[PDB]
């Protein structure tokens, strides 16, 4: 029970991997369901993973936000750039196809997947380093996968709540806008009144 | 913008018909199989599949295939041709 | 013998008098069931406990400002600027920790087993064996929460409520202070009273 | 009688208790007369 | 909200002034000292009594100089409705409960149908104050509320 004091559903064991018996709707007493949903926790873990990082470190630098950087779409030209430099295929329909081109074929390479989709853990070329040579140590891993997943994926949450209300989005910002000062800034400001 | 757009939506398209979705989508048409009512349709109907103009030598697809994938790059190909001339502008 | 809300009155069956705080009084029959007596008698409890507090935080300070040992605002009045920090901060402190807390001891009422987990590491635990009367560091001196102590804690508890919702009501049509209230009815009581004030 | 009170509590019952609650409600508007709202709060 | 509070509303005043007269007119008739002057008299103060309470809660009024109600949930405005309303559902409910307590009471008994047209007032005037906590009929809603047989 990871509730404390909250009788486990059936279906969890706890042998899964972040498997903490959480389900108060009991979404996963379907197997064929649930398997599906272990796979698709992982593939919204894994972006997010990205995600924060891709949003996150160039607001250290020039990035200003994770919402700026989409404001050149919005006019004619763009032309947008990475680093201060246009271009290269700096307009929209030419990302938007290139985007829509590569990602669909990627994915969908995926919905060709049988064995639970390589059990969701496809490890071909993708485990070089072949840490999944153990299976204890495997295991482990995993375990860290979801727990860091999970992480981040809350964490992209409270940006887009965060960038909600203030849309002077500052993800990284706003925290400073705490840290200033922390008692007469935070969300009670947010959830009340001016 | 030419006329050359809508050959690569076009082509494109047509290329991932044949080499990226194809196998995906036959799989789903076994499936799906035709339409029966209280089983097959042909059966009274007159009307029933032309086996012939089904078949065709390539490796995999056939000339039907070759209408609708075509069709969709037509369609999205004309699709930006006249996103372009609007010329619309928003906030 | 146990003790008649009503002397002429008989107490009703599901009160077995096996209870602290036990007078045969449930006319409306809400703890018929025994299920909601126990979540009732838990609720009577923590109503009764915050109530303590709670008059005793309303009343005292006025008490002492008027004496003059020390300066506060009335209650009613606690909530209006000067504070580090804003109210909203406060609430939302508030509201994690009470939240934590009890989405605590609820546990032990459908179950009751939720003792461990003290803290994060589990070398600390509480030991006993009372719904609503928990034990450990809970109880530091130890005193014996003999059955009859109880019988205290939750008549405080049921006087301290009558007072909660007396200050309350009676700060209505006041407009002043319990205790000044209370100063006003002992200049002169017969003139000062529920029939003068409505 | 018994049976009087018998007689009683039948539909009469309803007239005895609709006109102490029809006095109630004249009662209440006599003393607070057009009210298109609650000003209490 | 496209209206204007009726305290400010020269549509909501000229509606008093009109009836005001119509009154006072009718009160030429009687002379002074009279019972039907001291009627009229009395309406007319309750009819100002009257206006004033609606200008004195602020209470918007339209083009056509009469109070309108805002319900959507509004806060100035709880008195309009919502404040009227949850007073109703805890009768109304009062009502119900009590009414189901009866009939479960009657219902394992002799000839239930005899209690039923001839009330037992005894049991009644035992019952009716239990409407007054009838919202812990959500507590017996956790359990024993509505039958499994259906
Ligand atoms: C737990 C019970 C609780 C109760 C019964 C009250 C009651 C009250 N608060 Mg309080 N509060 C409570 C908890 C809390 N308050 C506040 C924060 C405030 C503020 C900031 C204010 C009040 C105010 C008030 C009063 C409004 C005056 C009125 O209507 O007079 C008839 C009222 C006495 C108002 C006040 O003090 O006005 C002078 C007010 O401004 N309260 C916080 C933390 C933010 C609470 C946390 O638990
Ligand atoms: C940090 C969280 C985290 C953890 C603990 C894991 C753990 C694991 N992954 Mg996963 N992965 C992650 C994030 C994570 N991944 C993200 C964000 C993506 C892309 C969205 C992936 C994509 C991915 C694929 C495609 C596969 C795995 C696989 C695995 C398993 C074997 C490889 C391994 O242990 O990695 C070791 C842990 C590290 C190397 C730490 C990584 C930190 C470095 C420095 C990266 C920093 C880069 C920078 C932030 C950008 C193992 C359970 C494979 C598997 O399941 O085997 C069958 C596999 O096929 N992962
Ligand atoms: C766990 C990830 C995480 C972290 C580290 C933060 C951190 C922060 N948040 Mg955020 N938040 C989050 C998740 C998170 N949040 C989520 C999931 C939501 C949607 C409900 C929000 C909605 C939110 C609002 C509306 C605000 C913040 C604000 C803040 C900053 C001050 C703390 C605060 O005001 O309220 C405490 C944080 C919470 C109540 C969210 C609970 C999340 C934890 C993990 C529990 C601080 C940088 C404030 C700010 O930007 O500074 C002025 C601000 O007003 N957050
Ligand atoms: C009805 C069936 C049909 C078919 C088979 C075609 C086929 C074609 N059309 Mg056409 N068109 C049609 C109906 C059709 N059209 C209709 C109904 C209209 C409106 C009346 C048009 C209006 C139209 C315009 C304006 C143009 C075309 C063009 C073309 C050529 C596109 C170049 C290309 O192949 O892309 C890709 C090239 C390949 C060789 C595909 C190979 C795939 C590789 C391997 C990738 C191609 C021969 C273009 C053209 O060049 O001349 C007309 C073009 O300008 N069409
Ligand atoms: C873009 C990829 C692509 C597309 C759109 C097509 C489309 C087509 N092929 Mg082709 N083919 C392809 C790749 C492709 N092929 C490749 C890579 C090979 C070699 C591996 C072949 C070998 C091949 C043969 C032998 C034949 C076709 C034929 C055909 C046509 C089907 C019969 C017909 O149209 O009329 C009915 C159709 C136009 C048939 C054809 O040419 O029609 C006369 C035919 O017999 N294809
Ligand atoms: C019943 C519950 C209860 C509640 C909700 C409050 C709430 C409050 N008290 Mg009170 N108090 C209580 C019981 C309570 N008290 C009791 C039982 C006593 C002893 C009789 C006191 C004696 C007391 C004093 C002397 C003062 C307060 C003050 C305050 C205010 C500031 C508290 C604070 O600084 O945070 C806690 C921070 C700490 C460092 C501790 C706040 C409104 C202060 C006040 O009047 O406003 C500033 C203050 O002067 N309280
Ligand atoms: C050695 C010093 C020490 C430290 C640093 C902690 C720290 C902690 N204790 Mg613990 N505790 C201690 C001694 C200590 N305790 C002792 C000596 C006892 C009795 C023998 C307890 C009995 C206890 C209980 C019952 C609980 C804690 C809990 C906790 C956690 C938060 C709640 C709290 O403030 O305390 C309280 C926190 C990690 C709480 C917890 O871990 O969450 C369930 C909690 O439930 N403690
Ligand atoms: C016979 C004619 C008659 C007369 C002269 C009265 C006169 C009065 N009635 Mg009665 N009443 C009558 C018939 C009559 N009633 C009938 C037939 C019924 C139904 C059976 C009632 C039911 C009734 C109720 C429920 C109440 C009265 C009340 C009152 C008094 C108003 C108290 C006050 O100060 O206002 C202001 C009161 C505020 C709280 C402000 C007043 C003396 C009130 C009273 O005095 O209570 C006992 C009261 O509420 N009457
Ligand atoms: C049409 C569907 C609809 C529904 C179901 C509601 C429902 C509600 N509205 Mg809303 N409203 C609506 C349309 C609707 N509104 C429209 C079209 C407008 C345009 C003016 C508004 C403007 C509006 C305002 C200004 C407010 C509401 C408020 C409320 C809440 C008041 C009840 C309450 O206090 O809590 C329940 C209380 C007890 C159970 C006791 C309630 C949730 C109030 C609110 O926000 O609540 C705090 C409020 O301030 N509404
Ligand atoms: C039993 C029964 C059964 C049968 O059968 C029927 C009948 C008869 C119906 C019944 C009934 C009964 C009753 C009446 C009960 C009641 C209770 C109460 C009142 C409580 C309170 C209770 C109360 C309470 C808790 C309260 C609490 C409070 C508090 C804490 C406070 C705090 C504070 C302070 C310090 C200060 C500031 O400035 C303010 C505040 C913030 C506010």
């Amino acid at each position: 029970d990871w509730m404390p004091g909250q009788p486990r559903p059936s279906y969890l064991d706890g042998s899964a991997p972040g498997d903490f018996g959480f389900d108060p709707l009991r979404l996963g007493e379907v197997p064929e369901n649930l398997e599906r949903f272990k796979e698709s926790e992982l593939i919204h873990c894994r972006w997010a993973m990205l995600a924060v990082p891709g949003i996150l470190v160039p607001e250290a630098l020039g990035l200003g936000n994770w919402v700026k950087a989409q404001e050149w779409a919005a006019l004619p030209g763009g032309q947008a750039t990475y680093l201060g430099n246009p271009v290269p295929w700096g307009t929209l329909p030419t990302i938007l196809v290139i985007e829509f081109l590569s990602i669909a074929f990627v994915e969908h390479q995926r919905s060709m997947e049988k064995d639970p989709e390589k059990k969701k853990y496809p490890g071909g070329a993708f485990d070089p380093l072949g840490y999944s040579k153990d299976p204890k140590k495997f295991h482990e891993y995993k375990i860290k996968e979801v727990k860091n997943g999970r992480l981040a994926l809350l964490a992209f949450v409270g940006i887009c709540v965060q960038q909600s209300a203030y849309p002077g989005t500052g993800p990284l910002e706003n925290l400073a806008t705490h840290l200033a000062d922390p008692w007469h800034n935070n969300i009670g400001i947010n959830v009340l009144i001016p | 913008n030419p006329s050359l757009v809508i050959s690569l939506s076009t082509g494109l398209s047509l290329f991932l018909g044949r080499f990226v979705f194809f196998n995906f989508q036959r799989e789903n048409v076994a499936k799906q199989g035709l339409p029966e009512q209280n089983g097959v349709t042909h059966f009274e109907a007159g009307d029933s599949r032309a086996k012939e103009y089904a078949g065709v030598s390539k490796s995999a697809a056939a000339l039907v295939d070759v209408l609708a994938w075509g069709s969709i790059g037509h369609i999205v190909a004309y699709y930006i041709l006249a996103t372009s001339s609007n010329g619309y502008d928003p906030k | 013998k146990k003790g008649e809300w009503l002397p002429g009155l008989a107490s009703p069956g599901y009160l077995t008098g096996s209870l602290p705080g036990d007078n045969g009084f449930d006319p409306l029959g809400l703890a018929e069931d025994p299920e909601n007596l126990r979540w009732f008698v838990q609720a009577e409890l923590v109503n009764g406990r915050w109530a303590m507090l709670g008059v005793a935080g309303m009343l005292l300070p006025e008490v002492f400002t008027s004496i003059g040992i020390i300066n506060v605002p009335k209650w009613y009045d606690a909530g209006k600027e000067e504070y580090f920090a804003s109210s909203s901060t406060l609430f939302v402190i508030e509201f994690i920790l009470s939240h934590y807390v009890e989405i605590r001891r609820w546990q032990d009422i459908k179950n009751p087993g939720s003792v461990n987990q003290d803290p994060i590491f589990k070398q600390y635990s509480l030991p006993a064996g009372e719904v609503g009367y928990p034990g450990g560091i809970f109880n530091p001196l130890n005193f014996a929460p003999t059955l009859e102590a109880k019988e205290k804690e939750i008549a405080n508890g049921r006087l301290a409520m009558l007072a909660f919702l007396g200050f309350i009501i009676q700060h209505n049509v006041t407009g002043k202070g319990p205790f000044d209230n209370l100063l006003q009815h002992i200049s002169d009581p017969w003139h000062n009273t529920i029939v003068q004030t409505l | 009688r018994d049976l009087k009170t018998y007689l009683s509590v039948a539909p009469v019952a309803s007239t005895l208790w609709f006109a102490a609650l029809a006095g109630l409600l004249i009662e209440i508007n006599r003393l607070f007369p057009d009210a298109l709202t609650f000003p209490f709060f | 909200s496209g209206l204007t509070p009726c305290k400010e509303s020269k549509q909501f005043a000229k509606r008093e002034k009109q009836s005001i007269k119509k009154l006072e007119s009718s009160l030429k008739i009687y002379a002074a000292d009279s019972a039907p002057a001291l009627a009229i008299n009395a309406t007319i103060e309750k009819t100002k009594r009257r206006f004033d309470n609606y200008a004195k809660q602020g209470l918007l009024c339209g083009a056509d100089g009469l109070p309108h109600l805002i319900v959507s949930g509004d806060q100035r405005h709880w008195g309009e409705f919502i404040t009227p309303g949850i007073l109703f559902l805890y009768i109304a409910g009062w009502i119900g409960w009590v009414g189901r307590s009866y009939l479960i009471a009657i219902r394992d008994e002799k000839k239930p149908t005899q209690k039923e047209i001839i009330i037992d007032v005894p049991l009644a005037s035992r019952l009716v104050f239990r409407g007054f906590s009838w919202p812990i009929a959500a507590y017996r809603e956790l359990l024993n509320g509505e039958l499994v047989a259906k």
